[PDB]
């Protein structure tokens, strides 16, 4: 895999994973329970630069998805199970505006990397006609 | 057509039937021996989708 | 690309919630009716790397056993139960259903 | 020879004529009593394929020379007169344009094959 | 007609006929008489699946628009002709709220089929540039 | 696309009914006036199919 | 002029003239007098097919705008001139809801013919590229 | 750029097309009360498998065995309409409209992808012909 295709493809993968996390947040906002019974903790991705040994630059890797540890806004329904003493359901802490902006920006970055890939592919296929 | 539209439609029809009952009931004041009429409704069979 | 599925799920399941509310809401002025409260469940998709997606499956945890409010009709055999009470009724198939 | 191109030639020409007919149907969507028309494409195409005399050829200055609208069954009567159903006309027009594009592509590809054989 | 153009166009034509039945019923609510002198009997459309022979599925046929057999709700006017013994005018049996809900449903189905046609049409144009 | 016309008909005809009642109604306190009652007629459009 | 261009453009012209007549009616309803002093008569257009010798179909012509023969609803103002014996002014008989529906229907037909023209333009430009 | 990639992508095109035609049928026949013999319409789905099961390695998709979806067949209640049984319930086909919207959306996208793959392979092969000269 040529280096520049690898860089832009890693960008594409990272953007797809970021958009997926944003969609999962925006979809499970207002979700009382998980499988076992616990709040849905809002999810974020971690972007880090790739190619750690060598040139210190190139590509983006989204290893280690993490959780946004904000204090998980509460509501009061003291007849609902999943409510502790001081009946307080846990109610995922997803901020819809932030997630919508994340989706928009991720789509735009995805487009930019796709279209870098197209430009580079044309560049290389033209290089193959060097001379002849 | 999705279920929500028709469920709300049958709610609207039930309220209309109740109002028909009330209007008849109110027109028949000063009708000797008339007995007031009360509409009684009921829910419909629940379509289960996923058992607990 | 599979993100659309998750989003679809949410949309589809939200309609189900709507449906519940509608049936929950048309049934005002239905005697002794118990509102069917509803919730949305996150469903993680545990997989081989980067657990990033969750679905939005709709659910009805049960009924709202909050006593509805009483109408005085003075009819000799119209009955109102106290809180958490039920009248037992021989169901269609034959078994003790419970009603308010 | 070189009449292998005849079939798609006639098919494309017939598609264009049907396009004109359907555009006439759309244009006359609201005139009273228009009584919309159409043609049966399969029958017309068969008829053109299955089926022209050159005149007398004496001394020069001799002037050589030469030269079915079916009714669509309507639904939804109007008694405003007309019988053009917009939904049917629109679907037929879109399909006809698509098939015209197909015929154009096929004829162009046959011409490309013929021209590529020659170099 | 190509296959999906046929299916979606049949959906559109059926929805249009349903909408016309709804509009006619809604407009003739509270209409004492017909031409011959008869209650205006409310109308309904029955949707059959098209394509009985072959694959048993695809498209919708709505032939034989029929009459809704609700009981022709009556009003009392023994001064109006058209009233029998125990003077009772015939007064069409149109359920107006049912017709409004039916109109919205028909419109939404119409628009959904428009949208599927749009997407598929883009697909087909892309198809024809197959090679050339 | 012709549904609109049917609806148009109804609306237009309804407006005329309004006028009737208005003429029916402004004539209160008119000596010996005879109220002109009104009605709506279904006019079927019997044609070829559907 | 190309033939299908002629058909669709004639439709555009006829629809524009119909919309103009409808606007003139809707604006001159509620008009007491003309220039010479007479009722304003609601105007209507007459639609006919075109290209009579040959093919018996194709395009719409709007020849002979006419004045409607509705019975010229009267009002009573026997102090205002223009009122005959038994003082009665002439007061145009424009059906406003009919004219509103005319405006919307004409606009919709205009859109249909516009877009048909655009489609045919694309078809012809791809026809030029036959082979080359 | 082998010739047995035309078969794979063409089969993918056919499978996507059949899935899309089925989803269009589902969306059109929503609220189709009756079948021709007289039965509620059952919303259908298509089953995708890998083509050429035995040996092979990987190659192509097959849409054999169109099946019938097991949604709970939602009901309505109109005991004035025929086709409603005892406890009048019109059987009302079970179409998940938004799911079918998305199905058509993705089917179009995958069809477009495979069309493109066909074009790209043909360009590869035509430039294969220019080997040497």
């Amino acid at each position: 895999l040529l280096n520049i295709f690898d860089i832009a493809g890693s960008a594409l993968a990272a953007q797809s994973k970021r958009l997926n996390v944003a969609a999962s947040n925006l979809a499970n906002a207002d979700s009382v329970t998980g499988p076992d019974g616990q709040p849905y903790r809002a999810k974020q991705v971690v972007f880090q630069v790739d190619a750690a040994p060598g040139q210190a630059t190139g590509g983006v890797k989204v290893a280690s998805v993490i959780e946004s540890q904000a204090p998980e806004k509460l509501v009061y329904e003291p007849g609902n199970p999943l409510a502790d003493a001081n009946g307080y359901v846990k109610m995922p802490n997803v901020d819809v505006v932030g997630e919508m902006v994340n989706t928009m920006s991720a789509s735009r970055s995805y487009q930019a990397n796709i279209e870098v890939l197209n430009t580079v592919k044309s560049m290389m296929l033209k290089t193959l006609t060097l001379g002849q | 057509m999705i279920s929500s539209l028709w469920i709300a439609k049958t709610g609207l029809d039930a309220q209309q039937t109740n109002m028909d009952v009330i209007a008849n009931n109110l027109a028949n004041v000063s009708t000797n021996g008339f007995k007031r009429q009360r509409a009684v409704f009921e829910d419909l069979l629940y379509q289960t989708i996923r058992q607990p | 690309d599979h993100a659309i599925y998750t989003a679809m799920g949410a949309a589809s399941q939200t309609l189900n919630q709507q449906a519940v509310t509608a049936s929950n809401l048309a049934n005002a002025s239905t005697p002794g009716f118990r509102a069917q409260l509803n919730a949305l469940r996150a469903v993680p998709v545990d997989g081989l790397s980067l657990a990033t997606r969750t679905l939005v499956t709709a659910s009805t945890p049960g009924a709202d056993m909050t006593p509805g409010q009483l109408d005085y009709t003075s009819r000799p055999l119209d009955v109102a139960l106290q809180q958490d009470g039920w009248l037992v009724v021989q169901a269609a198939d034959g078994a003790e259903g419970y009603t308010r | 020879l070189d009449a292998a191109l005849r079939f798609q030639q006639e098919a494309l020409n017939l598609r264009a004529q049907r396009q004109e007919i359907l555009a006439a149907n759309i244009a006359n969507a609201d005139t009273p009593g228009y009584q919309a028309r159409d043609i049966d494409f399969a029958s017309e195409l068969k008829k053109v394929m299955v089926r022209g005399v050159a005149l007398t050829l004496t001394s020069s200055h001799h002037i050589p020379a030469q030269a079915d609208l079916l009714y669509r069954v309507p639904d939804q009567p109007s008694l405003d007169g007309n019988t053009v159903d917009m939904d049917r006309e629109r679907t037929q027009f879109a399909d006809n344009s698509l098939k015209y594009q197909m015929g154009l592509t096929v004829l162009g590809s046959q011409l490309k094959g013929m021209m590529n054989v020659l170099q």
